[PDB]
């Protein structure tokens, strides 16, 4: 069961945060000199830009991300049978077990392939 | 904006940033290992508060020009510069920095501070290290605000904060 | 079951197929398939339920239509790759997942399983094949959201979450509608089809092949578990068989007209929904999934690929047992008699003049003579036009098979009532 | 009531993105929007009928997910090595 | 909870807004100690002088920080180069409020913690999702590619090893029925701590509470010497100085949740004493870090990628699934204690080299 | 009731509105993750505990950060890259928007039910068992449907 | 990209421009630029004396000074016809490998911190430290060290230097292992 109360502790302990935060930046935007650059605006890999090339980038990025959410997914269910479980018995575990094992396929396909492509 | 209501206030801010000073070095030539030996080991710049070092000298402000210098590095350099935010100063380092010894070319550029403002000068290519130690004391102290000059003349805790960046 | 057969296949499929070369590969996918159409086979006049999965008489024949399809489509590329066995596998599956449910909410991930590979298996890589791909599955979400808002309305008009609530009126009659819209998209009933000859010119042969027949299959199929206003369904119908053939007078290419033509064929798939009886429903689509496949399977055999019209012309010639099959099949596809089409679409008929739509059906009628003209315009064509152009011999699988088909449409043009008495049990 | 109002209202808004919208990318987006209000409509339904339309939802939102993933991987792979992003400027399948 | 009664909002409050300072103390005389923690280790001798022991410095560093511009360029995004530190320092900062420290109300009369969850576990994972938003983020704030691109190998990277967290998680979830905390510890205050019950999950975790930025994944990157760090590099003053102390806040965090788990919060089964077993464990994973990330190196990303992908995560589930099995299987639990212990000191001993 | 509820609901929409104006992608995105906190909080609000965390688990967590590393891959953080080949079409969009709200309206003026059975509902506790029995096949379909998604994922980056 | 790695970026040890085409993880070729520390050394020491040129001989490297030094010296003692004291030769071997010690001190300081782990480049400096001491003494500088007056050193050694470089033989032996 919970409390209403520890949510609304929740957007409490939120506020105070962003107060803290805000108070930070104030101090920040405010102090200083106001002295501006002018080419110190252009970046920093020695006074050189990292424009050279412009290009498409690797998948390899997507891959990942994709993989995760689809794990991600997976988890989500495996709390419900964390919470109840050894009360649904042998066929709750069953059904898991072969649900698990298909996620494993996915990563499988991944290992024999190579995540590098 | 630096530090200032009262006396109090602005001496105060002066001591923390002063006692924080953070190196960035930029090596170039024999220096470096002579720098590298004054950070370690028996050596301690520990209790100096430059026991910081970052890559970045977006956040990092205090430039020790340490090493030797070419005319193509030159317009290099002075961008490197350039990419240092409001506060920063210029330790001059050895003598290679500082004016370029025997070195005499058609070929080569002498004596830093034409590109860039100074503030110390520390010479010997390379000294010993523990007078870039006692650079770095008198650089802080320099900046305590007690900075003066042998002709009797007054430093100010800045001179450059007197070539500026917008 | 059989999808005991499907689940397991796949799975084990998946990974072992690396060892094997992609021809042992598509022997497999070949076995897979037959297997699991086996247990159809072997299991049919017995209902098997578990849960809400439940495995009917209905779905079985359905399934029994797709699976066929989906071996030909297999059959016919040798110049694949396996993965594109693989997902036709999965989605296949998908289907008889979509079939044998009332809960609705697995139906909804039935839909979205058979899509989603489908979009893959939509290129032969050619840029094309992307655009196409790209429009369904944007239409296809779109078509989610609504299928989804209707769902929600179930459970808001009933706790149930599976057909069979009679609800009250208006949130209720509301809440079926977008059911419709879903099933609608999917069968590509008008006014949710503008994309799907745009998709088979951009598509190749094969692919459109099974999915201008199993996904309209089980659309339809599932369209029955769901009932319906009668004047819904008549506008849908109207806007199907006329736009239909009056693009068809705007065509010139093989691939669009098709879909033009199954247009036509799910408005009036879409009469029997009147009644909602699946010996008449059952019957129709199995003829009519011969004459479709007969169809894509020649236009195969020429390319399996876009090719326009005129191409096509002078297959007597080419082979004479060709032009013959493709002949039948536009007749067929004129729902002739003495092929089964004609009764098929009587049946439709029988369904919907118990339901006393008049006009409608009148209309229907008379576009079903409108249809006529490109079947002939083809038809003819076949001895005609001299000139020969790129033609491919092909393996004896599909000649053999396609002409068994021509036959075998012919065979229940005479007996179309020896299957259809012992159709439809639901189990 | 009043969620189920503003279900609705967060539906049409969806639609009235995509409409709009002609970069493809951006009425991606707004789907996934309209996908949530129905998750939302479900959650009111669950308080007269008893918290399937939790696991409802769950279920949903998987899929969303789901459709996600390969939406963008045929993004990708459309401007893998093209430039547009908004894509009725494709129309090379058109007739 | 509801088992445990709660405080009026007020009083939520002040402990709250007592705790960030807190926090805020906690890892300003930390780093200072790491330095010269470090420089012991490593034959040399810390700060002793504007201190003494250097007392002062933080107080003189933050001084220092302050008073610069932080800058903006030419082709940034405004609000995103401000907003993207926040987010990352606000969620860094929440979920720790959560935690308790001691017996339930025992603090004075007062709740240890300043909030508390059933569905605990959640709640951290939720938001540790959500600094790395703020990751790739900053980068693009910045329109440097450079720290973009690094920016997405972070994030990427982070988020793989976020995956193995939930299934570590997973685990005493099991054993103790729940994800509340209060729960947790009360089920080893009989039963025992989580250490002994499954000593592989025990590692992974920790491996997995590597990747809090923590060093030895170590090609995090820094700009020093490689490729550079996303975040930081094309920032300054403040905002520097903010992604750091979230990077250290996560550090100080997860030195907290390895105890919570493994070892419960507080607690000894040898004297109850409150306050003070916490900060020990706490303390204890601080200098275990600290050793770390001393005597180990850098990977190089590809190897870390091929670790968790090829081993951890798989191999995480296969163990989590044995547990799953004993706990599903409803027998003696004993038997899987047994195995624990022995299969650590297999998995150890066959390459013990 | 209705004081803090109206807000929520007001900032909710809110947020809605400014993902169909904005042009910046990004700021587009940021509006949208604001709208589930809002959400997930209402799910609490309605008692859906479980629902919360996972509202923000996937979306906030997985998913906006996928787009977002298309969008960055593609260079593109504003829609605004061309001009539109109709822009008759606008309020004609507006007009459609008004329409297909007015009939879910209609439909759901006509009725009230309960909303009251149960309360902490949210507790996976009590969701498990019809999950692990009934909702088992769907499971067993979603598990898979993930899968056949990996696959096809690959599938549509580099061929085999 | 093609990225433009310059001096002393990242924090480089070296400096250099190097147009790195990037294929994409894996790079296609760098193109390399430098002149960023030309001097034209040769040109002033033909303004200079042979003797004054020793000096700039410790500017080229200095982490082995000793072998310019050496090869100088060999090569003019050689030139004009010249002797060497066997004394002489035996240190100045013994200088220049121990120059040589310094010189891979140096190469593997930079080794470890540079990827790795930063912390063993103290010990190493430790030792550096040892010999650069050892260094300070005898040539009364820290390094660029001159002694050689060519046909020798100057003046032979310290006694006091002999005990004292012992003790780094002792250590060294017993260190080396460890960082191996
Ligand atoms: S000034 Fe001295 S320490 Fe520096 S480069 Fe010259 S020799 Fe080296």
């Amino acid at each position: 069961m919970a409390p209403i109360q520890e949510y609304v502790g929740t957007l409490i302990y939120v506020g105070v945060a962003l107060f803290i935060g805000v108070a930070a930046l104030l101090v920040g935007a405010l102090l200083g000199p106001k002295k501006p650059g002018r080419a110190k605006l252009m970046p920093y890999e020695s006074g050189n830009d990292p424009a050279g090339e412009v290009k498409r980038f690797p998948v390899h990025f997507y891959v990942v991300a994709m993989l995760f959410i689809l794990f991600d997914v997976e988890v989500a269910f495996l709390w419900p049978y964390a919470v109840s479980a050894g009360g649904l018995g042998l066929y709750g575990f069953l059904g898991v077990l072969a649900f698990t094992l298909l996620l494993f396929v996915g990563f499988l396909y991944e290992w024999w392939k190579g995540v590098m492509r | 904006r630096e530090g200032i209501l009262f006396t109090t206030l602005e001496k105060l801010v002066a001591w923390g940033r002063s006692n924080s000073l953070w190196p960035a070095t930029f090596g170039l030539a024999c220096c470096a290992i002579e720098m590298m030996a004054s950070t370690d080991a028996r050596n301690d710049l520990a209790r100096f508060g430059s026991e910081v070092f970052r890559a970045s000298p977006r956040q990092a402000d205090v430039m020790i020009v340490a090493g030797r210098l070419s005319k193509k590095m030159a317009p290099v350099m002075r961008r490197v510069w350039e990419q240092m935010p409001d506060p920063k100063w210029v330790i001059s380092m050895g003598a290679c920095a500082s004016s370029g010894g025997m070195f005499n070319n058609y070929a080569i550029v002498q004596n830093v501070d034409s590109v860039v403002p100074v503030d110390v000068y520390v010479p010997g290519c390379p000294p010993r290290p523990e007078a870039l130690i006692y650079a770095v004391m008198q650089l802080q102290k320099k900046v305590r605000g007690q900075a003066y000059n042998e002709r009797g003349e007054r430093l100010p805790p800045v001179a450059a904060w007197k070539r500026t960046r917008g | 079951m059989t999808l005991a057969i499907l689940a397991v296949f796949s799975v084990a499929l998946t990974l072992l197929g690396f060892v094997l070369p992609p021809q042992g590969v598509k022997r497999a996918t070949l076995l897979g398939l037959a297997l699991a159409l086996a247990s159809l086979l072997l299991t049919w006049g017995k209902p098997f339920a578990f849960g809400p999965y439940a495995v009917d008489g209905v779905s079985q024949v359905f399934t029994l239509l797709a699976l066929l399809g989906a071996l030909w489509t297999v059959g016919l590329v040798r110049s694949g790759r396996f993965e594109f066995y693989l997902l036709v596998l999965y989605a296949a599956l998908g289907m008889h997942l979509l079939a044998s449910t009332r809960h609705l909410l697995l139906m909804l991930v039935a839909l979205e399983a058979l899509s989603l590979p489908l979009y893959a298996l939509a290129t032969w890589r050619r840029g094309q094949g992307l655009e196409a791909a790209l429009k369904y599955f944007l239409l296809g979400a779109l078509a989610a959201a609504f299928f989804l808002y209707g769902a929600a309305l179930f459970y808001g008009a009933t706790g149930s979450l599976v057909l069979g609530a009679p609800g009250e009126g208006p949130l209720y009659a509301l809440a079926l509608g977008l059911l419709l819209v879903g099933l609608g998209f999917k069968a590509a009933l008008a006014p949710f089809h503008f994309w799907t000859p745009d998709v088979y010119q951009g598509s190749p042969t094969p692919v459109v092949l099974f999915m201008a027949t199993s996904v309209k299959a089980a659309a339809f199929a599932a369209l029955l578990r769901v009932a319906a206003p009668p004047e819904a369904l008549a506008l849908l119908v109207a806007l199907s068989v006329v736009v239909g053939n009056l693009a068809a007078l705007a065509q010139k290419e093989a691939k669009r007209l098709l879909a033009y033509s199954s247009i036509a064929h799910a408005g009036y798939m879409a009469l029997a929904l009147y009644t909602g009886n699946a010996q008449a429903l059952g019957f129709y689509l199995l003829t009519y999934v011969l004459a479709t496949g007969l169809a894509f399977a020649v236009l195969s055999q020429i390319s399996p690929d876009r090719v326009p019209l005129e191409a096509l012309r002078g297959l007597y010639r080419k082979d004479p047992l060709l032009g013959l099959a493709f002949l039948v099949a536009m007749l067929s596809l004129l729902g002739l008699p003495p092929l089964a089409g004609f009764w098929g679409k009587y049946l439709a008929f029988a369904e919907a003049a118990r339901a006393g739509a008049w006009g409608v059906l009148v209309l229907a009628l008379v576009t079903s003579a409108v249809s006529a003209y490109y079947y002939l315009g083809l038809g003819l064509a076949v001895f005609a036009r001299p000139e020969e152009t790129p033609f491919r011999p092909g393996p004896p699988w599909a000649r053999a098979a396609v002409v068994a088909a021509g036959v075998l449409l012919l065979a229940l043009g005479l007996l179309p009532g020896l299957v259809l008495p012992a159709l439809a049990a639901g189990g | 009531m009043s969620y189920l109002l503003t279900s609705a209202l967060l539906f049409a808004l969806g639609v009235y993105g995509v409409l709009t919208r002609r970069t493809a990318i951006l009425v991606f987006l707004s789907i996934e929007l309209m996908l949530n209000a129905a998750n939302l409509s479900l959650v009111g339904f669950a308080r007269a009928y008893g918290l399937d339309g939790q696991v409802a939802a769950l279920m949903v939102i998987a899929v969303a997910a789901a459709e996600v993933a390969v939406g963008l991987g045929l993004i990708v792979a459309i401007f893998r090595h093209r430039e547009s992003t908004a894509v009725d400027d494709l129309s090379e399948l058109r007739g | 909870t509801w088992s445990y009664p709660v405080d009026p909002y007020w009083m939520v409050a002040l402990k709250a807004l007592l705790v960030v300072v807190g926090l805020l103390t906690a890892f300003a005389f930390m780093t200072l100690i790491e330095r010269r923690l470090l420089a012991r280790f490593q034959v040399r001798m810390g700060p002793n002088r504007v201190g003494p022991f250097g007392l002062l410095q933080p107080l003189a560093d933050a001084i220092k920080s302050i008073f610069k511009e932080d800058i903006v360029v030419a082709q940034a995004d405004r609000f995103l180069f401000v907003l993207a530190p926040l987010i990352s320092v606000v969620f860094a900062l929440l979920a720790f409020g959560l935690i308790p420290f001691g017996p339930p109300g025992s603090f004075f009369g007062y709740q240890p913690w300043v909030i508390n969850l059933d569905l605990g576990i959640l709640y951290l994972f939720a938001v540790s999702e959500l600094a790395v938003y703020g990751i790739f983020l900053s980068g693009w704030a910045s329109g440097s590619k450079y720290s973009l691109l690094g920016s997405l190998r972070s994030s990427a990277s982070l988020i793989s090893y976020e995956l193995g967290l939930g299934l570590a998680l997973l685990a005493p979830v099991l054993l103790v029925g729940s994800l509340n905390l209060n729960d947790i510890v009360n089920w080893q205050k009989e039963h025992g701590w989580l250490f002994l019950y499954a000593f592989p999950a025990f590692l992974v975790y920790l491996i997995a509470s590597m990747a809090e930025a923590a060093r030895t994944p170590f090609d995090l990157p820094e700009a020093e010497q490689e490729l550079v760090g996303g975040y930081h590099t094309e920032y300054s003053s403040i905002k520097w100085a903010l992604f750091q102390m979230a990077e250290y806040i996560h550090f100080i965090t997860a030195s907290a949740l390895i105890p919570t788990l493994f070892l419960g919060g507080w607690t000894m089964p040898v004297l109850e004493v409150p306050y003070l077993w916490m900060f020990l464990k706490i303390a204890f994973f601080l200098f275990f870090f600290i050793w770390i990330r001393a005597t180990w190196f850098r990977l190089r990303y590809d190897q870390l990628l091929r670790f968790g992908w090829g081993f951890l995560f798989p191999l995480a589930l296969l163990w989590f699934l044995v547990t799953a099995l004993v706990v599903a299987l409803d027998l003696p639990r004993t038997y899987l204690l047994y195995l624990s212990a022995l299969s650590f000191l297999v998995l150890l001993g066959a390459v013990l080299y | 009731m209705s004081l803090l509820e109206g807000l929520a609901l007001f900032l909710l929409l809110l947020s809605g509105v400014l993902v169909v104006t904005l042009r910046n992608a990004i700021h587009a995105a940021l509006a949208l993750i604001l709208n589930f906190l809002v959400l997930a909080g209402v799910y609490v609000a309605l008692d859906a505990r479980f629902l919360g965390f996972i509202q923000v688990i996937v979306y906030a967590g997985a998913i906006v950060v996928l787009f977002l590393f298309v969008i960055m891959l593609l260079f593109a953080a504003q829609g605004e890259i061309g001009f539109d080949p109709l822009v008759r079409s606008r309020p004609l969009a507006a007009l459609l928007a008004l329409g297909v709200a007015g009939i879910l309206a209609a439909g759901l003026w006509g009725l009230d039910l309960a909303f009251t059975q149960d309360l902490k509902g949210g507790l996976p506790q009590a969701l498990g068992p019809l999950l692990y029995g009934d909702w088992l096949f769907v499971l067993l379909a979603v598990g898979f449907l993930l899968m056949a998604a990996t696959v096809v994922a690959v599938a549509l980056v580099e061929p085999g | 990209m093609t990225l433009n790695v310059g001096p002393q970026h990242p924090s480089t040890h070296g400096v250099l421009r190097l147009m790195v085409t990037l294929s994409g993880e894996e790079v296609l070729e760098v193109v390399p630029h430098i002149g960023y520390l030309h001097t034209g050394f040769e040109k002033t020491m033909e303004h200079r004396t042979y003797l004054q040129n020793i000096t700039y001989t410790p500017r080229m490297d200095y982490l082995h000074s000793f072998a310019h030094d050496l090869a100088y010296a060999l090569a003019v003692e050689k030139l004009l016809g010249a002797v060497v004291p066997p004394r002489a030769e035996t240190i100045r071997v013994i200088l220049n490998e121990l120059s040589r010690l310094a010189s891979h001190l140096v190469f593997l300081g930079t080794g470890l911190l540079d990827l790795g782990a930063l912390t063993p480049f103290f010990y190493a400096f430790r030792e550096r430290e040892t010999i650069l001491d050892l260094f300070e003494w005898v040539t009364g500088q820290r390094f660029h060290h001159n002694y050689i007056r060519i046909g020798g050193v100057k003046e032979d050694l310290p006694e006091e230097f002999v005990p004292e470089l012992k003790k780094l033989l002792e250590v060294l032996p017993h260190r080396i292992d460890e960082y191996e």
